RNA sequence: ACCAAAGCUAGCUCAACAUACUAAACAAAUACAAAAAUACACCAAAAUAAAAUAAAACAUUCACCUAACAUUAAAGUAUAGGA
RNA sequence: ACGAGCUACCCAUGAGCAGUUUAAAAGAACCAACUCAUCUAUGUGGCAAAAUAGUGAGAAGACUUGUAGGUAGAGGUGAAAA
RNA sequence: CUCGCACACGCUUACAUCAGUAACUAAUAAUAUACUGAUAAUUAACAACCAAUAAACCAAAACAACACUAAAACGUUUAUUAAUUACAUUGUUAACCCAACACAGGAGUGCACCAAGGAAAGAUUAAAAGAAGUAAAAGGAACUCGGCAAACACAAACCCCGCCUGUUUACCAAAAACAUCACCUCUAGCAUUACUAGUAUUAGAGGCAAUGCCUGCCCAGUGACACCAGUUUAACGGCCGCGGUAUUCUGACCGUGCAAAGGUAGCAUAAUCACUUGUUCUCCAAAUAAGGACUUGUAUGAAUGGCCACACGAGGGUUUUACUGUCUCUU
RNA sequence: AACUAUUCCAAAAGUUAAUAACUUAACAUGGACUAGCAAUUUCGGUUGGGGUGACC
């Protein structure tokens, strides 16, 4: 009575169960039945140049650590945001309604990559 | 004739008549996957 | 199974046939036409034989007559007259139009339903009388029907007459045309049974009176 | 939904029995929303409606448990709101017969925050609480620069 | 009447309005916030979806009046698969000639003349045929998609081989899968033939005229025959969309301007995909004159007269073992009057190159009755076929 | 002398108190034939509980029988029952 | 509640029937593949919760058979054997 | 000695290399495709995934020339728009699946009868009884319920019952049972899911069984139409006593009574209560068998059909030769 | 009893003359009637073993 237990794989089924294994699509079926690939989905892969960049996957033991700080919002805009604007009020030139020039964005879909829809993979 | 074998398998019935989609699509089998998660099953359907 | 005993037959095609006898192509002239037959086929869906019947752009497969042939002509109208028409074998015409003893087949029943009675094949009814602009016919079953004078029939038998006669020579014929074996079960008959002698039922009218 | 004894005999057998109402296709005229509604009714629907002296004055008159209809309910919310809102929208045309439509049923007025809220069900209560406190999350960058904009204030007037 | 649709198999009518949408100034609440279904809330009504970027594939088809090119007389297309009840009167009707029994004169003294004939005639056609029928295919039954290709091609490269006897076959060419278009008007209605063709076969030089002055004049009094209760439109595609612009798939200054034959394919097994012989001959009739009048216009202009040079274009439909024959004069552009000169057309009907083929050996009573090979050879269709191709030279 | 035997632990059971009640993990894929990123839709529904038993049979009847209202008494009382 | 992956009957979609006798692809005839199981002998906790060997009937049809779907128990299905 | 190779479905690493097997798996060893551990593997061109919207289309596949009936699966071109741009994803092993088993069973398709697959005997001895095979003097069914099985035969006839091909109690009954052409009754004048995309020469509910001769009488009861009269048996069903008579035996005949009519044609000791092994002829040396006759069968009998008939039957009984270890009588 | 076919009455829509009479397209409610399809239940005891006969 077959196996339960076993995961559903393309391997078990028919001719006719045809399922990937987890890969992303890269194009469409075109015209003569044939499989056109889109260069736009293709994954453009990201790389530097690291020969004339110094650092090395280990780390010396003598070099000490730190105090474990994680990045906050808070810290992150007294870090970025908050000299700027102490800056525009204490010369009488801050602005409540427009916020642009000091890094803040209204609207995500203007730009490139969005945060909240998560546009960038990685 | 002999008997015994009146089991001849085929993916394409089993997954057809004792489906996850097929128990789904009916109240009934919806309960009976709820009294086999009740009960704590490994495989709920096939 | 809601009826017994079908099924297991010959792979069959259907063939799309115009019951309505009066069809003008365009609106713009409702007038009466004429039309040329080609060929007279058999068809596995009825008793009858069918016709193929062109005229203007298009053609309509129609229950054929008894003699039509092949490369005929056939008229249909709408016109009623006081002088009446000849009636010949093809010629569809309204029943106000056809003579006291006319021969018909494909009776209309509501002035634009289209045909629905006596359509097997040999099958003819006959006209009767005409009386206060409603026509009145006798069936197949000798039954009397009261219809509206304006209704289109056509004038004739339903071709293939030998189809009483046609003798079956074995229950395989009967599995090739899908009529399944009746079932081994002994009923005793009960009080239905008998050779009912019966009234003949009175005439069924599809005139409305206001 | 209940039993029954044939020949009204106790000793003669149990029977399950179902009694449907009569029912009549009958349409309906409602003077504050001037629409035809073509409303299965019974009988007694009719009978109430010739005691409670109106269409309008039945659905506003017979409560919740007596009327016991989602359409009634919702009928009763919307001409109870029409009355509450007072809108123009019912014969923008003749604000004589306007005022003399609203003359009669003006012992049913009620406010607008209730009148709102009388033909809804549990589920469209909740859906419409979450529809009114859905908000957009505010930005942390707003909350951090009225909290910087606070502590400047403060350090410009200790000086 | 007898509407043919059913009311289970046709796409079924929207559920009836919730009764809070017959509320005036009532704002249902629907489960549209929740963006899922959920019972007890009101089913919500949503515009007709606008995709602002449009999408070619994914977008719906735009409506046939939205199309630059669309008119509104309906213009009657004839293309290949087209088929015509009386094939022949309704050829006859719609191109406006006279149809003629025979071949030319001409054309039969250049068949029955025996220095036109290759090397060993009857050896090599009946090596054509065994070679079509059997020999060119793996399988035992070759199909008729297969056999009918090779035995034009065939007979193609057999007359092909008299150029070394006759150096002006070099002067033609063959093409394929051409686009043409050819429109007129034929008594108040607007006719188009357009399509393709199998193979054609083009040349520099035109053909000469085949009909004498006395056949010119003899064909002006000739009534053309008539059929009342079909109309002479039945068989051809109404069309709103087309041009009205005579186009043959050659551009201009092309080296081999005149068609000399066309070659007509009948290339499928069953027998109703097949066309019926008068189609065929009603096929390449109407093929014919648009070829012909596409070069009687391209060479003269759009005006339309009768014609001092006539325009002579041949064809050859084939089954595959039954042979029809076309010469077809052109002589008359004016087709809209009916009392004017007709054009021309002779029909050789039927000509059957063999009568059957066995390709395996049938035994009855252990011995064998008939051998592998064709059964009946008729010579006089390949004569034809070799006079028609060799009428330029 | 083989086969064997012996442990005291893993853990459960009944309550009480108690917040107030579908635990943990959710990076991806999950109701295409579940764990398969990606296309013009349809979506959804309710109608009394019955019988095995007891009445030594069995037909009217047969406590509890998945509807919160608790304890001390009235009280196994008035009533309802092929009484 | 769950069951028509075996079986009973249908709807689709396909695939097989070589040789021989006959004007015949005629619910004709001989006999293979193929489908049933007439008779006998073994087997009876057996090769087998129905088989093996010999012998048999049909074998171009009312024939077998692959894949898939449908009819569900107060029922389905049945060329009635409950 | 010959069930081979591959594919589809199904199984899920059980496949391949190396090493080990004291024990676990093979119903036993040897070792290993079936156990153990480690390491690797099946690479797409084959197969899956792989456009709609309108329109011209009546014309079978059977070597298809052209035909028959049971009316027949399998696509072109014309127009509209179909992202245009190398390399996408998925199955690639096996001695395998369903049968509790490494089971003499079941298992679809394409080409072959070997060029591919395999081994009936673990080693002795050769008792009885048992299974399978070969051969047999003389006789040739004398054995037995039956010529069951076997045989150098593999033929010719008479009946019964069903016309026939077919179907059925899977796992004790394949038939005389059911179905079937043909012949009869009833019930229906009609439109969008059955019947049916049909229309009384049609479609359902049934009965009996081709064909040939036929199907006699009865509505008194019970049903069914008519909603009371009245009509129906090819509806459920029924179709007589008592007594005397012609030269005996018998009763052509008569009297009287009851009923709705009193069983007609045919056939017959039958598949037909019992008497019964009814009586007679043939067959045999002998027959309660079989066939042909007589026939009140006081309980046969006419579509719950009666008689005969060709062809037919793994049906049930009979005879002739031929054949034989069935048997005399076994070896 | 449910369901499926009838029939009647009530409900409902209405029409008549200056209260009484008459009709019902498709649904459709209540109370009755005729039948099909059916629902629940049972097979008194003694018997020179039961059944038949006989008896209580
Ligand atoms: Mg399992
Ligand atoms: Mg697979
Ligand atoms: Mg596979
Ligand atoms: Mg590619
Ligand atoms: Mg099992
Ligand atoms: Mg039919
Ligand atoms: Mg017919
Ligand atoms: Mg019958
Ligand atoms: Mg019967
Ligand atoms: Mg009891
Ligand atoms: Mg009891
Ligand atoms: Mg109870
Ligand atoms: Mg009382
Ligand atoms: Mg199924
Ligand atoms: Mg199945
Ligand atoms: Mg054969
Ligand atoms: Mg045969
Ligand atoms: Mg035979
Ligand atoms: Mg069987
Ligand atoms: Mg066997
Ligand atoms: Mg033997
Ligand atoms: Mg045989
Ligand atoms: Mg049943
Ligand atoms: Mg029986
Ligand atoms: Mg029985
Ligand atoms: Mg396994
Ligand atoms: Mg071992
Ligand atoms: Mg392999
Ligand atoms: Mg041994
Ligand atoms: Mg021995
Ligand atoms: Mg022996
Ligand atoms: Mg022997
Ligand atoms: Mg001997
Ligand atoms: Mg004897
Ligand atoms: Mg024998
Ligand atoms: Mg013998
Ligand atoms: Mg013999
Ligand atoms: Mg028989
Ligand atoms: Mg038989
Ligand atoms: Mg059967
Ligand atoms: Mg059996
Ligand atoms: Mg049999
Ligand atoms: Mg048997
Ligand atoms: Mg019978
Ligand atoms: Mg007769
Ligand atoms: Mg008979
Ligand atoms: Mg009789
Ligand atoms: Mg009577
Ligand atoms: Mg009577
Ligand atoms: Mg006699
Ligand atoms: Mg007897
Ligand atoms: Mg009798
Ligand atoms: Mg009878
Ligand atoms: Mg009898
Ligand atoms: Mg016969
Ligand atoms: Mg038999
Ligand atoms: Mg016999
Ligand atoms: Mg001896
Ligand atoms: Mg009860
Ligand atoms: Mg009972
Ligand atoms: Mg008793
Ligand atoms: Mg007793
Ligand atoms: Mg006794
Ligand atoms: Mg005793
Ligand atoms: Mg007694």
């Amino acid at each position: 009575g077959a196996d339960r237990m076993s995961k559903w794989t393309s391997k078990r089924g028919p001719r006719t169960f045809c399922k990937g294994r987890g890969a992303k699509g890269t194009g469409f079926h075109g015209r003569d039945g044939k499989f056109v690939q889109i260069k736009e989905m293709i994954p453009e892969l990201v790389v530097p140049e690291l020969a004339g960049f110094k650092l090395k996957p280990y780390v010396n033991y003598r070099a000490p650590e730190g105090t474990d700080t994680p990045l906050t919002a808070k810290q992150l805009f007294l870090e970025t945001a908050a000299p700027a604007i102490e800056k525009d009020f204490k010369a009488g030139t801050f602005d409540p309604e427009h916020l642009e020039k000091y890094g803040f964005e209204p609207t995500q879909e203007g730009k490139l990559f969005q945060l909240y829809p998560k546009n960038f993979p990685r | 004739k002999a008997r015994g074998n009146e089991y001849q398998p085929s993916n394409i019935k089993r997954k057809h008549k004792h489906g996850w989609v097929r128990r789904l699509r009916t109240p009934t089998g919806v309960q009976v996957i709820l009294r086999r998660m009740h009960k704590g099953r490994k495989s709920l359907s096939h | 199974i809601q009826v017994h005993g079908i099924g297991g037959g010959h792979k069959q095609r259907y063939r799309m046939i115009d019951f309505l006898r009066f069809r003008p192509e365009h609106e713009s002239k409702p007038g009466p036409f004429e039309e040329k037959v080609i060929a007279v086929r058999y068809d596995p869906c009825r008793s009858a034989d069918i016709a193929l019947v062109a005229g203007g752009n298009r053609k309509r497969w129609i229950i054929a007559t008894e003699n039509m042939k092949a490369g005929d002509t056939v008229l249909n109208s709408d016109h009623i007259g006081r002088m009446a028409v000849a009636a010949r074998e093809g010629d569809a015409h309204p029943l106000g139009a056809l003579p006291v003893g006319t021969l018909i087949n494909n009776v209309e029943s509501e002035p634009g339903r289209g045909a629905q009675y006596i359509r097997a094949a040999g099958t003819c009814g006959v006209l009767l009388r005409k009386v206060n602009g409603t026509a009145i016919i006798q069936l197949p079953s000798k039954r009397q029907m009261q219809v509206l004078e304006t209704c289109i029939a056509t004038v004739g038998r339903v071709s293939n007459v030998d189809h009483n006669k046609r003798v079956i020579g074995k229950a395989g014929r009967n599995r090739w045309l899908g009529k399944r074996p009746n079932s081994g079960l002994w009923q005793r008959k009960g009080g239905w049974a008998g050779r009912k002698i019966r009234p003949l039922p009175p005439m069924k009218s599809y005139v409305k009176l206001p | 939904l209940g039993h029954r004894y044939v020949n009204n005999d106790k000793l003669s057998k149990r029977v399950r029995k179902v009694w449907k109402p009569q029912l009549f296709q009958r349409e309906l005229y409602s003077e504050i929303l001037d629409k035809r509604f073509t409303v299965t009714v019974t009988m007694r629907t009719l009978d109430l409606i010739d005691q409670a002296c109106g269409f309008d004055f039945y659905i506003l008159k017979t409560p919740k448990e007596d009327l016991c209809s989602k359409f009634g309910m919702d009928l009763k919310r919307g001409m109870l709101l029409r009355l509450a809102r007072q809108d123009p929208q019912l014969h923008p045309d003749d604000p004589a017969r306007r005022a003399a439509i609203y003359d009669r049923y003006k012992a049913f007025v009620i406010p607008e925050a209730e009148a709102e809220w009388v033909g809804l069900t549990l589920d469209e209560a909740v859906e419409k609480q979450r529809l009114l406190e859905e908000k957009d999350p505010i930005p942390l960058f707003k909350i951090f620069v009225e909290e910087l904009l606070g502590q400047l204030q403060q350090q410009a007037l200790s000086e | 009447a007898y509407e043919w649709g059913v009311r289970s198999t046709r796409k079924p009518e929207p559920p009836p309005l919730d009764r809070v949408y017959e509320i005036p100034g009532l704002e249902p609440i629907t489960y549209a916030g929740k963006m899922h279904f959920m019972p007890g809330l009101a089913r919500p009504v949503f515009p007709p979806w606008d995709p602002g970027w449009t999408h070619p594939k994914f977008r719906r088809l735009p409506p046939l009046h939205e199309h630059p090119l669309y008119k509104d007389q309906a213009c009657y297309v004839f293309h290949q698969r087209c088929r015509l009840l009386e094939g022949v009167k309704q050829a006859l009707w719609l191109t406006k000639t006279q149809l003629i029994e025979g071949l030319p004169e001409k054309v039969l003294r250049l068949a029955d003349d025996p220095r036109n004939h290759i090397e060993n005639q009857d050896e090599r056609v009946l090596n054509a045929i065994s070679h079509a029928r059997l020999w060119h295919s793996t399988e035992d039954i070759p199909k008729r998609e297969t056999y009918c290709p090779v035995i034009v091609d065939s007979l193609i490269q057999l007359c092909k081989s008299q150029i070394l006897k006759h150096p002006s076959l070099a002067r033609r060419i063959c093409a394929q899968n051409n686009t043409l278009s050819a429109t007129w008007n034929r008594e108040s209605i607007l006719l188009q033939v357009h399509g393709s063709s199998g193979a054609r076969l083009n040349a520099k030089d035109p053909l000469p005229p085949v009909a004498s002055q006395e056949e010119v004049e003899a064909t002006k009094n000739h009534v053309l025959e008539t059929f009342y209760p079909i109309s002479p439109t039945m068989g051809l595609q109404e069309c709103n969309v087309y041009d009205v612009n005579d186009d043959t798939g050659f551009q201009e200054g092309y080296p081999y301007p005149c068609p000399h034959t066309l070659y007509f394919l009948e290339s499928a097994n069953l027998r109703p995909r097949r066309f019926q012989p008068d189609q065929l001959r009603a096929k390449m009739i109407l093929f014919a004159f648009g070829s012909a009048l596409a070069q009687a216009r391209l060479l003269y202009g759009n005006d339309s007269k009768v014609l001092e040079q006539p325009v002579v274009v041949q064809s050859v439909g084939t089954d595959g073992r039954l042979f029809q024959f076309l010469v077809l004069q052109l002589n008359t552009t004016d087709l809209a009057s009916d009392e004017g000169v007709k054009n021309l057309a002779w029909v050789d009907s039927d000509q059957l190159l063999y009568q059957h083929f066995w390709c395996l050996p049938v035994i009855k009573k252990k011995v064998v009755v008939e051998p592998v090979g064709p059964i009946g050879f008729q010579p006089e269709t390949f004569r034809k076929f070799l006079a028609l191709y060799l009428h330029g030279a």
